[PDB]
């Protein structure tokens, strides 16, 4: 996260790292839906361009986690998966449209002061928050800047960006199941995610219920925080029937 | 490395 | 049930430094 600030300890409980085995690396973020099942991008796990290709043995997941670096004993927990499920019509060739993929941990996480599971919206919740000037907060322990790396989980809050101005930002072809958010360059307040952040979640507090909803996933930038571009998230209401699927099924 | 080793249980 | 209502926030009736900042800009 770019022009962030250190997170509260036990702000972001639902925060996961994405942690490789061989070698020890930061690969992504990730979030907490339940107390088995973990939600990231796409394309931390599968994108060619990268040679990235993931299977279930050469990661693991980190949840309840505040220092970057730290084996956090008695407060993170640490997760084998089970099996990885990709969107199967994941884009990686063109636009990273439905950036999304879930993961089903071996056993069970306990919950705790500091692990606890974000909620997912529905239709009606979508319809109320995802609005252009609403603010949401993104976390996560990638880089500082584009070109160095927090030693504690990283926050910065984000306005919505009205459609068209995201549209006009890029080359790239933005998809119904994508929003954008970020500062325009007038504002006089910045921030943005950085390499590391992809696959964290984008979060909203409803202020009719007060609870916390993850309205979207960290998916991609055209670098970080530059004046003028934003930031794509994946639009988690969007692709909720394809969540449900896999979770019913699976 | 600069991440601290974690338990050798989890690998 | 339980989704997310944060143990050391909500749980406690406590805000965190910028949830306010969030409230502010629901309209
Ligand atoms: C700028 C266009 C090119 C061609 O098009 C595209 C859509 C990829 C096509 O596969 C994106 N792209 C890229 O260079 C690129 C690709 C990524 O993963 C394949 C990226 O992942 C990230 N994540 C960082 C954290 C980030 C930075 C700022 C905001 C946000 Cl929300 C996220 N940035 C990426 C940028
Ligand atoms: C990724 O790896 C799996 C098995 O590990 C393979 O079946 C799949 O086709 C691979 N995809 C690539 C290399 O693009």
């Amino acid at each position: 996260i770019v022009e962030g600030s250190d997170a509260e300890i036990g702000m972001s409980p639902w925060q996961v790292m994405l942690f490789r085995k061989s070698p020890q690396e930061l690969l992504c973020g990730a979030s907490l839906i339940s107390d088995r099942w973990v939600l990231t991008a796409a394309h931390c796990l599968l994108y060619p361009p990268w040679d990235k290709n993931f299977t279930e043995n050469d990661l693991l997941v980190r949840i309840g986690k505040h220092s970057r670096t730290r084996y956090e004993r008695n407060i993170e927990k640490i997760s084998m998966l089970e099996k990885i499920y990709i969107h199967p019509r994941y884009n990686w060739r063109e636009n990273l449209d439905r950036d999304i993929a879930l993961m089903k941990l071996k056993k069970p996480v306990a919950f705790s002061d500091y692990i606890h599971p974000v909620c997912l919206p529905d239709r009606e919740t979508a319809a109320s928050l995802l609005q252009a000037g609403y603010k949401g907060r993104v976390t996560g322990w990638g880089n500082l800047k584009e070109t160095g790396q927090p030693s504690v989980l990283q926050v910065v809050n984000l306005p919505i960006v009205e459609r068209p101005v995201c549209k006009d930002s890029t080359r790239i072809r933005i998809t119904d199941n994508m929003f954008c958010a970020g500062y325009k360059p007038d504002e006089g307040k910045r921030g943005d995610a950085c390499e590391g952040d992809s696959g964290g979640p984008f979060v909203m507090k409803s202020p009719f219920n007060n609870r916390w909803y993850q309205m979207g996933i960290v998916s991609w930038g055209e670098g970080c925080d530059r004046d003028g571009k934003y930031g794509f998230y994946t639009h988690v209401f969007r692709l909720k029937k394809w969540i449900q699927k896999v979770i019913d099924q699976f | 490395g600069d991440f601290e080793e974690i338990p050798e249980e989890y690998l | 049930a339980d989704c997310g209502l944060r143990p050391l926030f909500e749980k406690k009736s406590l805000e965190d430094k910028t949830e306010r900042e969030l409230l502010e800009s629901y309209i």
